[PDB]
RNA sequence: GGAACAAUUGGAGGGCAAGUCUGGUGCCAGCAGCCGCGGUAAUUCCAGCUCCAAUAGCGUAUAUU
């Protein structure tokens, strides 16, 4: 279908993924958390399974950070978008800070490791990054744009 | 004058804490001529004024751009506070935050928006 | 080797018989012991 | 048969397709593209139409 | 030409001028037929007007 | 056929050995004897150089052949144990 | 007229860089017009104002004092030599050089 | 066999391949005769100037 | 630094000869076409034709549901 086509092919090209599996995994996991924000809705107010599990659920959500933590409500829970969690992903998050000059440049320093998250290298494009781990994206002391060696470009020119 | 003066309880606080977050993301053009220009070329998402100014007819000639453009600003009292929200070393008096198509700071200011939208 | 596809490939052609078995040698010339199991993975699927 | 560079490697094949995907985009539509120039108001750079409508009939 | 009829008779026959023959015209002949190119006998005083301005 | 999804069968004669256009499924088809039956069928080949493949009572490997001459059904698929296909596009050579 | 044929022309005058809405009637001519002039943006009078010597009396003067009126040659001497492919003094070359 | 006694290949002018100008072809107007535009009817006399 | 450190699998399409085959109230049409006059160290050709899908997985058969 059409709709279905043209749909993920914006997706990938907003955030420039691998592919529509890719894709299909961020839709699947869509799937389960509305799923579960639907069948909370099931539940009825002032019910304690529902007041738990919703805290408890909006909890891990905003502490993943893509909810806004303006709005803490089932309601936008269950209107959620797929857009805010690639706009989570990892490499979209180095293009909007600026690291790259392109999503796809930003992709390449996460496969050839020149960025950290915090302490540790992560090769992972996908990876997710928390609202309080959002911060500490900085380049590798080992990376060249960090510091260290010069590199291996720049080592064989200036041999 | 600067009747849409912002109150106390945390909006003055909001507001720095957004500044410092357009500070970091780039989206945020600072001091008097640049807010000009900004608005001026209607890019603009709000803007901030200061109010313990000397003499205030600077941040009260931008309300001018800002009552034709109809762009939401807001009046905030301490301008050295701004200069640090902003991280600066330069006490600031004006300043324009400007609006991207994909962000989530663009939903904080589109929940500042509404705050000052009510407050004015 | 060459001798060794031309001959596969004279198997192929006038027959192939019953059976016929493989012989990797020469495995203690190999330093690496991961390159050598990478060089049995490859060789054999380039066998089948 | 022969295969190009972008089929072979399939991620910089979907960058290409949504760029001309993109400007095949400004060819049906206006996309907001910046606002007027720093320069100052040239006109419409690109001609203007009286007998061209295109409000859509509610 | 060959289901012609011998007789017809439109009015651009009172105004035009026509074919005729290789008698008719001579050594100019070809069968078309002339169309005036624009131009025309200038009577006296247009003549005069203008020589004047040359 | 049967309940099975292939069948194996003996190549009895490529009738339409004697053709005039090429890409002909006259030219195409051939003769077949389903072995477990005994049956005598005709199926078609994709393509006429794989017809220069096939020749007579090899085992061929059968199918089902579903979208000038409709009504053949089956399709050739494996023969003497190989890939038709990979021999076309020459990957493998044919066990005689 | 000449104005008039340059502006239902516009199109080519810029030589690829910019591709206006193709607003053509066939009678290129509005009933109703009037040939005006640009005053002042008092905004911008740096640049955006023509010098005196560039203040020119007509339309086609200006873009005859623009440039790429070489470029304009080159593509006219173009379809020139492709319009002059075949059609006569090709022929002409060709007897020639049979008859000798 | 060429290369031992010194032969070159056998390679011919007029059949090794080439890139040929296609002139664009354009015919003659139409050329009809003096009697012809004599005899025929008023309605498709030909107009010459 | 691509002629490589050598992306794949399906589908659809377009372009062609001093070639072949078949049909007919002349040039049309059809299918087709590695086969063409020469030429294999010769050629440098659509110079890597175009587009759709999936993509380190996918196709097809049958049963189906």
């Amino acid at each position: 279908e059409a709709a279905r086509l043209d749909s993920e092919l914006k997706l990938v090209g907003e955030y420039g993924l691998r592919n529509k599996r890719e894709v299909w995994r961020v839709l699947l996991t869509l799937s389960k958390i509305r799923r579960a924000a639907r069948i909370l809705l099931t539940l009825d107010e002032k019910d304690p399974k529902r007041l738990f599990e919703g805290n408890a659920l909006i909890r891990r959500l905003v502490r993943i950070g893509v909810l806004d933590e303006s709005r803490m409500k089932l309601d936008y829970v269950l209107a959620l978008k797929a857009e805010d969690f690639l706009e989570r992903r990892l490499q979209t998050l180095v293009y909007k800070l600026g690291l790259a000059k392109s999503i796809h440049h930003a992709r390449v320093l996460i496969r050839q490791r020149h960025i950290r998250v915090g302490k540790q290298i992560v090769n992972v494009p996908s990876f997710m990054v928390r609202l309080d781990s959002q911060k500490h994206i900085d380049f590798a002391l080992t990376s060249p744009f960090g510091g260290g060696r010069p590199g291996r470009v720049r080592r064989k020119k200036a041999k | 004058a600067a009747w849409p003066k912002a109150e106390d309880p945390a909006l003055v606080q909001e507001l720095l804490d957004c500044v410092q977050q357009a500070s970091h993301y780039r989206q945020l053009k600072k001091g008097a001529n640049e807010t000009t220009k900004s608005v001026n070329r209607g890019t603009s998402e709000l803007v901030i004024l200061a109010a313990d100014t000397q003499p205030l007819s600077i941040v009260l000639h931008i309300p001018l751009i800002c009552e034709e453009k109809n762009v939401p600003y807001v009046y905030v009292p301490s301008k050295v506070a701004l200069g640090r929200a902003c991280g600066v070393s330069r006490a600031v008096i004006a300043v324009s935050l400007t609006s991207n198509e994909a962000s989530d700071l663009n939903s904080k200011i589109r929940a500042l928006r509404d705050k000052v939208e009510r407050l004015a | 080797e060459m001798e060794t596809m031309e001959f596969l490939n004279i198997l192929a052609n006038t027959g192939m018989p019953g059976n016929v078995f493989g012989i990797l040698t020469h495995l203690d010339l190999f330093k690496k012991p991961s390159a050598l199991k990478d060089a049995k993975k490859r060789l054999k699927h380039r066998l089948w | 048969p022969n295969r190009k560079k972008e089929q072979r490697n399939p991620r910089v094949k979907k960058r290409k397709k949504y760029e001309e995907k993109q400007k095949k985009l400004r060819s049906v539509k206006a996309v907001y593209k910046g606002g007027e120039g720093p320069g100052g108001y040239q006109g419409e750079l690109s001609g203007i139409k009286t007998n061209l409508v295109k409000s859509v009939k509610l | 030409a060959a289901e012609r009829n011998e007789d017809e008779f439109y009015f651009g026959m009172m105004s035009r001028k026509g074919p005729g023959s290789a008698l008719t015209r001579g050594k100019g002949f070809t069968g078309t037929v002339d169309g005036d190119r624009g131009n025309k006998a200038l009577s006296v005083e247009t003549v005069r007007l203008l020589k004047t301005q040359d | 056929f049967g309940g099975s999804s292939h069948a194996k069968g003996i190549v009895l004669e490529k009738v339409g050995v004697e053709a005039k256009q090429p890409n002909s499924a006259i030219r195409k088809c051939v003769r077949v004897q389903l072995i477990k039956n005994g049956k005598k069928v005709t199926a078609f080949v994709p393509n006429d150089g794989c017809l220069n493949f096939v020749d007579e009572n090899d085992e061929v490997l059968l199918a089902g052949f579903g979208r000038d001459i409709p009504g053949v059904r089956f399709k050739v698929v494996k023969v003497s144990g190989v890939g038709l296909l990979a021999l076309w596009k020459e990957k493998k050579e044919k066990p005689r | 007229k000449r104005d008039l044929q340059l502006l239902r022309m516009r199109d080519v005058v810029a030589m690829g860089k910019q591709f206006f809405k193709k607003d053509n009637r066939k009678d290129f001519v509005p009933e109703y017009c009037q040939v005006g002039t640009i005053i002042a943006g008092a905004t911008d009078g740096v640049s955006g104002r023509l010098t005196r010597k560039e203040r020119k009396r007509t339309i086609v003067e200006e873009v005859l004092s623009s440039d790429s009126v070489s470029k304009y040659k080159r593509k006219y001497h173009e379809i020139q030599e492709h319009k002059k492919s075949g059609r006569k003094g090709y022929y002409k070359k060709l007897m020639a050089a049979r008859k000798r | 066999i060429r290369r031992a006694e010194n032969i070159p290949t056998p390679q011919n002018p007029n059949s090794t391949y080439r890139k040929i100008e296609r002139p664009e072809r354009h015919f003659n107007p139409l050329r009809v005769p003096k009697n012809l535009a004599a005899e025929l009817p008023f309605k498709s006399q030909i107009v010459q100037t």
